[PDB]
């Protein structure tokens, strides 16, 4: 098996990519907890000019690169190895070249002070063309992964007429088209804005079209960082927690509506842009409500697989199922660990989600508290724990009681820590302190922080441990059994999902984006750091 | 055993699916309220109103900071706020509590976040665009404006004041 | 009946809950 090799390339750099990213997480965390110790980090890494570059590549690093990384490889050979068939080898290895291609590129600037734009890169600030080259040819690896997975479908869809697609590679298929869908938007933005102006064809870019054509591209894409997670959390994990999946239908319907809700959403990033017609963002509003419905769903499939699990093994009460759990493996803690925190991660999500609602907290200290429950918590941990299951299949090799019990306790640290976190920043954004700001260096200004404050520096000290553990550690497939065909048929139409799913991206931003084309403003760029 | 859990989960599941179907709505009943209160005058108006940078604190409503209150009706003031790096003009901004204050807010330079500290004012701030939003002072005093958005190294500093008279 | 996930989805709406009326609250303090 050639596509291990590939697997595993694609694993490695990713890991790489994490432990990078987060070294900056610790000092990041003591800022928000008024503690200043970038004098100690530009000493031991003297090219780090700033809190921003070191938040740039923090940002890039870890929820960019490290995520795409993860999902190309889960959602390449999970498929490959339900069907058990072969993927194309040249296109794997070519995907992944252009993703080590365009990441070393982007790399170059970002170390060299010359990209300091945040993972969000909004002109005016201006990076330089290998940043965005880059970061483009980086992203753009993706079409090769859907290729490859389409490609795949389709060979065993030719072998097997009439058999309704199986369940891990329709997750994957639906999860590739969508995100297909969702890419367009940055394509359409590096091609038409971000690379002419970069490389000094025209002078200006109009930063509220750039904004848009972002947002048509950075939502989805953190259901495409959260999609890999729930394949491993619906069709592994079960085994894992000693159980089954309860339902297929269930799972393939959040997979669905996934497919169409993940992309008509963007103006919940835009709630506070000048330009936007608010009919819109109430539009954008519902959408954004409807698409935590496959969340909502997915909270109980999968908890209803775990107590089935728990009773199973002989777990009795309301509360038996949960402590007969295996709670000795780290493959079956770390997802389960990031559900929990995922239950007040995606409440934040519905707030923020709720028009004027987002007036409270956008912008400030919640945001990043949000999020680190959704990716830096549960996408990580489920990540983080498949190693150990990951591996071994992908290596040969075996882990030991001892590594075992450093993955139990990693998992653990890296949770609570993120858990800290979650209350120093939700708190911190509830008291008016702006995300994205080096506010140690201010130190009189958020006096009313002070105890927020707290948490924020013993969560740096705590996600310091784990991260320094990981580090120290990191130095066939358990697919579960499953427990109405008519709705499966009907899901399984899926050139036919896969035409509204575009459909309501036109009727979503068309009528908004036309409007903006019309009337471009570009404005000359800027380099501020 | 297998038969019967499978049969129970999707019953409970059916109607969990129900309920929250009804909560989701429910929240968007009670944003559809918010939109009809006072309260929504901090969204933006959805105008486009396009203005050239490299002149707005040359001529024109930005350019005269002493001069950017302006009385627009019996009880309403219009105030033309510049966003920079790394600052605002005015400073302060005199208002009158009580009274609807329409704030036209551009930059000159790269996005700026501007955030009125203990009040739901919150929009970003584009070169190239005026973003436009109301409020009405209830409390007299000093009100602090935040910059949200990241605008290079001078950021964290980023801070202005309103002052609402009594 | 499923006892355990009905307890998980119950704290989940909990946590909806009081985030959401929460945040509402603070909404219109600052309206
Ligand atoms: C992986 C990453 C991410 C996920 C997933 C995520 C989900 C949501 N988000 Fe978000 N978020 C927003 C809305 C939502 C909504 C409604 C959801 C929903 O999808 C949430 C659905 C989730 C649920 C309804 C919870 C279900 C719970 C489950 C499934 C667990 C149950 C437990 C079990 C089963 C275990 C029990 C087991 C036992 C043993 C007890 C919006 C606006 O409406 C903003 C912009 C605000 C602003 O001003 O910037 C935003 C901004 C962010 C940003 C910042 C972007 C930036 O840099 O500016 C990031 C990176 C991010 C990431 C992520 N987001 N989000
Ligand atoms: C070692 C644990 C880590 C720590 C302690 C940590 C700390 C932080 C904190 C304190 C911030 C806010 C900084 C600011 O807003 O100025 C931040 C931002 C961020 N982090 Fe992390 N985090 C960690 C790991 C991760 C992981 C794994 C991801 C994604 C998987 C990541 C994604 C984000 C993103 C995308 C930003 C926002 C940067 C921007 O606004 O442009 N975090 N983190
Ligand atoms: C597994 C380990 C997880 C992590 C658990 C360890 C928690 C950190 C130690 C706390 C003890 C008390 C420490 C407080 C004493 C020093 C505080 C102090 O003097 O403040 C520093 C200064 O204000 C800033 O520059
Ligand atoms: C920049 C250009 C470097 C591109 C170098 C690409 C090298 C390809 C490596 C690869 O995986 O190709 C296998 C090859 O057929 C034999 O081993
Ligand atoms: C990988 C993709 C890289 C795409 C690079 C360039 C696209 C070519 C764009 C064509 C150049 C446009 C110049 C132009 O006509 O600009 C008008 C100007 O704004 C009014 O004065
Ligand atoms: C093949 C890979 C890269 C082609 C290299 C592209 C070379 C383009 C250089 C243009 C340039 O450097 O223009 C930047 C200038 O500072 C405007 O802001
Ligand atoms: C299935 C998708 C359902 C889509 C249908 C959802 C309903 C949206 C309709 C009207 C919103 C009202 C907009 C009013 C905006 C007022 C803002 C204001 O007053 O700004 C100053
Ligand atoms: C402010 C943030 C800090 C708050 C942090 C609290 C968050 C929840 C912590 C742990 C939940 C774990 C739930 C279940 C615990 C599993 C252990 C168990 O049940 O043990 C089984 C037994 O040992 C036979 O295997
Ligand atoms: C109360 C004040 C808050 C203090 C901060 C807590 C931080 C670190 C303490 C160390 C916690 C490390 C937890 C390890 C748990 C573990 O390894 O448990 C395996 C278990 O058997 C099932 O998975
Ligand atoms: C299984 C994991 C479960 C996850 C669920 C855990 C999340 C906890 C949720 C909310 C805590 C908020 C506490 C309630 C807020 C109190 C408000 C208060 O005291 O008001 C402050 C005042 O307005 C100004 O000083
Ligand atoms: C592990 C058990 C749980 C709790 C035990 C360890 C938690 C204490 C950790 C660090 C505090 C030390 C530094 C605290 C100082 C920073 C926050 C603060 O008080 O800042 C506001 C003040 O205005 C600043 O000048
Ligand atoms: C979850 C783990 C527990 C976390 C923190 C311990 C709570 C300590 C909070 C005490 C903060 C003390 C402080 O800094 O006081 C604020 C202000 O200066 C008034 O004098
Ligand atoms: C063109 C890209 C594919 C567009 C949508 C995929 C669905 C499709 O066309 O399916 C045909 C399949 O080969 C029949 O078994
Ligand atoms: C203020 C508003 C109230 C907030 C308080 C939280 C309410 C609990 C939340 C959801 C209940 C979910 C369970 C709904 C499922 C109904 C049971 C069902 O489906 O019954 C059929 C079964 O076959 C037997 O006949
Ligand atoms: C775990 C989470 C625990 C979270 C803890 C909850 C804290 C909520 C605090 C404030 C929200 C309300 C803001 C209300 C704004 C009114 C401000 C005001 O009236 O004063 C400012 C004015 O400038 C004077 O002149
Ligand atoms: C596992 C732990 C993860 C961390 C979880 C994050 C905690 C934040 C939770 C709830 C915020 C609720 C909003 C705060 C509501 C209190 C304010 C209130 O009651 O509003 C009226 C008041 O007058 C206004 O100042
Ligand atoms: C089985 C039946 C279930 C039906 C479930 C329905 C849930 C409640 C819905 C709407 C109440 C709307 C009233 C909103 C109240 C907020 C007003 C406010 O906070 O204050 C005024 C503000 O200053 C502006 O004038
Ligand atoms: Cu202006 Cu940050
Ligand atoms: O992105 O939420
Ligand atoms: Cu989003």
């Amino acid at each position: 098996y050639p596509e291990k090799k590939a697997t595993l390339y694609f694993l490695v750099l990713g890991f790489l990519a994490l432990i990078v990213g987060s070294l900056f997480g610790p000092f990041q965390a003591l800022n928000y907890g008024n503690v200043d110790a970038y004098p100690l980090l530009k000493r031991l890494l003297p090219f780090v000019q700033s809190y921003y570059q070191g938040l740039t590549l923090h940002g890039v690093l870890n929820a960019i690169v490290f995520t795409q990384l993860f999902a190309q490889a889960i959602m390449v050979y999970l498929p490959a190895r339900e069907l058990n068939m072969r993927p194309n080898m040249g296109l794997m290895w070519l995907s992944w070249w252009m993703a080590f291609i365009g990441l070393v590129v982007a790399a170059l600037p970002l170390l060299a002070n010359e990209a300091t734009v945040l993972w969000t890169f909004y002109p005016p600030l201006k990076g330089h063309w290998a940043f965005y080259l880059g970061a483009s040819v980086f992203v753009l690896s993706t079409w090769v992964s859907i290729y490859i997975v389409l490609d795949l479908w389709r060979r065993w869809k030719a072998a097997n007429p009439g058999k309704v697609t199986p369940l891990v590679t329709y997750m994957a298929v639906v999860f590739w088209l969508m995100w297909f869908l969702a890419s367009l938007g940055l394509v359409l933005e590096a091609v038409l804005f971000l690379l002419p102006w970069s490389f000094g064809l025209v002078e200006g870019v109009d930063p509220l079209v750039a904004r848009t054509l972002f947002w048509w591209f950075g939502h989805p894409i953190v259901y495409f960082w959260l999609l890999p997670a729930y394949a491993i959390i619906y069709t592994i994990l079960p085994k894992q927690a000693g159980g089954k999946l309860v339902s297929d239908p269930m799972a393939r319907l959040a997979f669905l509506l996934f497919l169409l809700l993940s992309t008509p959403v963007g103006f919940h990033h835009q709630f506070a842009d000048p330009g936007i017609d608010p009919t819109w963002k109430m539009i954008h509003s519902v959408l954004t409500l409807f698409v935590a419905v496959p969340s909502l769903m997915t909270a109980f499939t999968v908890a209803a697989s775990l107590e089935f699990a728990g009773r199973l093994r002989g777990g009795r009460g309301l509360f038996g199922w949960i402590r007969a759990l295996p709670w000795d493996n780290p493959a079956f803690v770390a997802p389960v660990l990031g559900l929990l925190g995922f239950i007040p991660g995606g409440a934040g999500g519905i707030v923020n989600a709720s028009f004027t609602l987002d007036y409270v907290v956008h912008n400030t200290a919640w945001v990043p508290g949000h999020f680190h429950l959704q990716v830096a918590s549960l996408v990580t941990l489920t990540a983080m724990g498949s190693l150990y299951w990951l591996l071994p299949n992908l290596t040969g090799k075996p882990i030991s009681d001892a590594q075992r019990r450093l993955g139990l306790a990693v998992v653990w640290l890296w949770f609570l820590g993120m858990m800290i976190m979650a209350v120093g920043l939700h708190w911190a954004g509830l008291l008016n302190v702006p995300r994205r700001a080096y506010i140690a260096q201010v130190p009189d200004a958020y006096p009313h922080a002070a105890v927020p404050m707290v948490f924020n520096v013993l969560a740096g000290i705590v996600l310091l441990v784990a991260l320094l553990l990981f580090i120290y550690g990191l130095f066939p497939l358990p697919f579960a059994e499953v427990i109405d065909r008519r709705l499966v048929l009907a899901m399984d139409r899926i050139g036919f999902w896969f035409a509204v799913a575009a459909i309501l991206v036109v009727l979503a931003y068309g009528p908004t984006l036309v409007q903006l084309f019309g009337h471009l403003n570009p404005v000359p760029g800027w380099r501020l750091w | 055993d297998e038969h019967k859990a499978h049969k129970a989960i999707l019953a409970y599941e059916k109607g969990w699916l129900a309920f929250s179907l009804a909560m989701l709505f429910v929240f968007i009943a009670l944003i559809a309220y918010t939109l009809a209160t006072h309260t929504a005058g901090v969204i933006p108006a959805g105008k486009l109103e396009r203005v050239d940078p490299t002149t707005v604190r040359q001529e024109g409503p930005w350019a005269d900071p002493a001069q950017a209150v302006v009385q627009t009706g019996p009880n309403q003031y219009t105030v033309y706020v510049l966003a920079f790096a790394f600052g605002y003009q005015p400073n302060p901004i005199e208002v009158p509590q009580g009274a609807e204050i329409v704030f036209k807010i551009t930059s000159p330079d790269v996005i700026h976040g501007f955030h009125v500290e203990g009040t739901n004012i919150n929009v970003e701030v584009l070169p190239g665009e005026v973003s436009t939003v109301r409020y009405t002072f209830k409390r007299p005093g000093e009100y602090r404006i935040i910059c949200n958005q990241y605008c290079g190294l001078g950021h964290q500093n980023m801070f202005g004041t309103i002052v609402v008279k009594e | 009946k499923p006892k355990g996930a009905l307890a998980v989805i119950l704290v989940l709406t909990l946590t909806i809950l009081v985030f959401w009326l929460g945040v509402y609250a603070v909404f219109f303090a600052r309206g």
